[PDB]
RNA sequence: GAUUACCCCUUCUACCUUUUGCAUAAUGGUUUAACCAGAAAAAAUCUAACAAAGAGAACUUUAGCUAGAUACCCCGAAACCA
């Protein structure tokens, strides 16, 4: 069934730039960087 | 069971001629291709092939002495080490390149061999696939190759996959030299990097048979 | 002889050929032309007429002609905190629709 | 390995773009351009807040004004509007109360009616 | 060779799914089939179809019995 | 914000760090440019391969196994030893 559909529409023939990951398939690795956690990054204040 | 029927067509190549018949059937296709493994088999085949020679050099690892510059208290100025260290400009980087490593990683057989498998089940539907009888040129030249290609009307990048790599000098001679279009290899050497390279695959009966034959066995091996 | 009406929860003295800018869209196409109720009414003879709470839909009348939707100058808002590096910025534009009062209808009973 | 490049001098250079016509380094210097670009937009907020209530203090002193000209002053006068069930804003009044003295002199013969009729129906 | 696959997910460590895999047919049918024979048993048919490329049935309960079951008399 | 192509009037207690609490007469900064300080996957969550098997002769396994992707930064002594 998607075969059929795959085959009935002309597509882009799906050059390098074409290609996707699924949803969820790499994360989007936090870069401490920023105003979300500041100065810190995330190991609180002072302390060992 | 659906069996697929795929037409071949025999080019004689000399000219004017899209006439040929052969009854194909592709069992290697499949229904929906796979875009994550590709990607994945891509990313792979870019990863495998760094070679990692990016270098720095650690504070320790700096010619510089580690004498302290003045006294830490009295002198006025700031505290300081060592003038290798990464806060002076006469020092590097901590968490720099330097230290090496292999960017490459083992993937399992069934996903590469799936990914071949999916690569030209997507070639094969997208019709930029055609299988020949076998190949001849004869006059071996750069003109006859290019007025083929826009006579015949083939794509704009076409991999050509049908020598054994043991023979036919005709054709290997003419095809590999200066040539941007088409690309050359061997039926054994046949990868997915390559048919990903390019936007139309020709292959030969002898090809298509060693291929199918590598393709089926996999499969067998994969599903038992 | 002026008029004074209401409309976006704001009231507005309105006279001829004047022209006020209402917030944002009023949903009605640009060229058409639109009615307005009416709380206030004097005419320049010193006549006065002031319903409650509301004026004469058969009395008076008011009606004008939308020229377009434009848009007002963008305007910064920042939220800033005082060491808890809470800044928050952000730009606001405000919708605007033109409007042009052209007959103020009043009639005797 | 990448580069400062321009990113930090195009920041720079908006900070100050937005930084001209301030007095002295902080239409200069960047740093105290953007703490006294912060304090701006503080203070666009706040009296953009206050506004309001100062626009609304001067339409109240306005018809303060306009009101004990009548011989009756401003809190008789919104009482008497409340009661003549008038919605009618400030601003408005104000405007009457400057261009048009003939409306707010009948609005305020309609609050001594009113208060006479209530003052006489009390007793 | 073995008949069908099953696929039994764990989402946590004491918490438990079931998972089936596109085999013959389309989906959608075969999902429909799937509603209409877990409703009187289940009392309710909580039945979601996960599509790319493949596909992944997913049910609250465990119906994996009367699942191989009915893939094996049906012969799909 | 108003106001004039400029200003007076009105509305507001620097930043950062450290703190129960700082405009604080607590800390750091002449200004500008540039340099400069979160790089480790076991178990897990997640995306895919196959499935009582996975994995390129090595291990795991009463749904597992394999692969990929996710979290633990710098400067500073007084001194010791050769």
């Amino acid at each position: 069934x998607x075969x059929x559909x795959x085959x009935x529409x002309x597509x882009x023939x799906v050059s390098l730039a074409n290609l996707k990951p699924n949803p969820g398939s790499r994360k989007p690795e936090r870069r401490p960087r920023g105003r979300r956690r500041g100065r810190k990054c995330g190991r609180g204040h002072k302390g060992e | 069971x659906x069996x697929x029927x795929x037409x071949x067509x025999x080019x004689x190549x000399x000219x004017x001629x899209x006439x040929g018949l052969t009854e194909l059937h592709p069992d290697v296709f499949s229904t929906a291709p796979r875009l994550d493994i590709l990607h994945q088999v891509a990313i792979w085949q870019k990863n495998f092939k760094r070679i990692s020679y990016a270098k720095t050099k650690t504070r320790a690892e700096v010619r510089g002495g580690g004498r302290k510059p003045w006294v830490q208290k009295g002198s006025g100025r700031a505290r300081h080490g060592s003038i290798r260290s990464p806060i002076w400009r006469g020092g590097g980087v901590a968490h720099g390149p330097r230290g090496p490593t292999s960017y490459y990683y083992m993937l399992p057989m069934k996903v590469r061999v799936q990914g071949l498998k999916v690569a030209l089940t997507v070639k094969l539907a997208q019709d930029d696939l055609h299988i020949v009888d076998s190949l001849e040129l004869p006059t071996a030249d750069p003109q006859y190759l290019i007025e083929l290609a826009r006579y015949r009307r083939w794509g704009d990048s076409v991999l050509l996959v049908d020598l054994e790599h043991e023979d036919m000098p005709q054709n290997v001679v003419a095809a590999t030299s200066g040539l941007k279009t088409f690309n050359l290899v061997p039926a054994v050497g046949l990868n997915v990097h390559s048919m990903l390279k390019h936007q139309t695959l020709v292959l030969t009966l002898p090809t298509v048979a060693f291929l199918e034959e590598k393709l089926x066995x996999x499969x067998x091996x994969x599903x038992x | 002889l002026f008029a004074v009406v209401h409309f976006a929860g704001h009231q507005w003295k309105v006279t001829a050929e004047d022209l006020i800018l209402i917030e944002n869209e009023l949903d009605v196409a640009c060229g058409e032309r639109i009615r307005l109720e009416k709380v206030l009414l004097v005419g320049a003879d010193n006549f006065t007429l002031l319903g409650k709470p509301l004026l004469g839909k058969e009395l008076v009348r008011v009606e004008a002609t939308v020229i377009e939707k434009t848009e007002s100058w963008p305007k910064i808002n920042m939220k800033f905190q005082k060491r808890k590096n809470y800044q928050r910025k952000r730009i606001t534009v405000n919708p605007q629709t033109v409007l042009r009062i052209n007959s103020i209808e009043x009639x005797x009973x | 390995l990448r580069s400062r490049v321009t990113d930090r001098y195009w920041r720079v250079q908006e900070v100050l773009k937005h930084a001209r016509h301030f007095r002295g380094r902080k239409n200069r210097c960047y740093r105290l351009a953007v703490r006294a670009v912060t304090r701006a937009f503080v203070k666009c907020t706040r009296a953009r807040r206050l506004k309001k209530r100062s626009l609304r203090t001067l339409w109240i002193n306005r018809i303060t004004a306009a009101s004990q000209e009548h011989g009756l002053k401003y809190p008789a006068f919104i009482i008497n509007l409340i009661k003549c069930q008038v919605e009618l804003n400030r601003k408005v009044l104000a405007d009457l109360a400057i261009y048009e003295p003939k409306t707010f002199k009948s609005l305020a013969a309609l609050a001594k009616r009113r208060r006479x009729x209530x003052x006489x129906x009390x007793x | 060779m073995h008949n069908i696959p099953v696929y039994r997910d764990i989402t946590h460590g004491n918490r438990q799914m079931t998972v089936i895999r596109k085999v013959e047919g389309d989906i959608w049918a075969l999902q429909k089939d799937v509603e209409d024979f877990l409703s009187p048993l289940l009392g309710k048919t909580p039945v979601t179809q996960v599509n790319e490329v493949t596909g992944t049935l997913r049910v609250k309960g465990y119906f994996d019995q009367q699942l191989k079951a009915w893939l094996l008399e049906k012969g799909f």
